[PDB]
């Protein structure tokens, strides 16, 4: 949650979480603007 | 860091990399090695307006065209 996937290849590197989720969308073929303009929806859907 | 940069009322997002600030100026870097470059219109792409991104910051994105045309 605080370091993403960096602690498994060396030192834990902090990065804010909203930006971690944007990277993760990029890794599946979705552009990052789709998350940032819908951040509230994805957080509501995850929490439910 | 910041997710996007505002210029001319438009939101700019990095093609690859993250925005960083050294204390006084902002740069684009690749994510795996620190190597800053100036934020230009060839480094970024435009999508949406600066009203939907949380944490967007003001900066200058430089266009190479105008200083070539003096
Ligand atoms: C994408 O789908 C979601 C539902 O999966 C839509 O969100 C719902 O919209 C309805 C109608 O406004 C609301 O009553 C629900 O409360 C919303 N659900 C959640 C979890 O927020 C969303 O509007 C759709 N997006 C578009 C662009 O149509
Ligand atoms: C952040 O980096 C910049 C660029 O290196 C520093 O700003 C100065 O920028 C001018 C050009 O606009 C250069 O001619 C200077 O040599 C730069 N100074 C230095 C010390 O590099 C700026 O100082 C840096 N900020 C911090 C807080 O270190
Ligand atoms: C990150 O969190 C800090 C608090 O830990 C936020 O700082 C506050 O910002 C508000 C305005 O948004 C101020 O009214 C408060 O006084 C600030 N708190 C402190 C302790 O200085 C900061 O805004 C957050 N950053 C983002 C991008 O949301
Ligand atoms: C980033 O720059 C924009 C553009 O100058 C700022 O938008 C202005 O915001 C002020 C209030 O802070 C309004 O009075 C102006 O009308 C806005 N200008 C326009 C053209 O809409 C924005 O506030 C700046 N952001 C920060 C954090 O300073």
């Amino acid at each position: 949650i605080t370091s993403g996937w960096t602690f498994g290849a060396g030192p834990a590197l902090q990065i804010p979480f909203p930006m971690q989720m944007a990277y993760r969308f990029n890794g599946i073929g979705v552009t990052q603007n789709v998350l940032y303009e819908n951040q509230k929806l994805i957080a509501n859907q995850f929490n439910s | 860091t910041a997710p996007a940069i505002c210029h001319d009322g438009k939101a700019h997002f990095p093609r690859e990399g993250v925005f960083v600030s050294n204390g006084t100026h902002w740069f684009v870097t690749q994510r795996n090695f620190y190597e800053p470059q100036i934020i230009t219109t060839d480094n970024t792409f435009v999508s949406g307006n600066c009203d939907v991104v949380i944490g967007i910051v003001n900066n200058t994105v430089y266009d190479p065209l105008q200083p070539e045309l003096d």
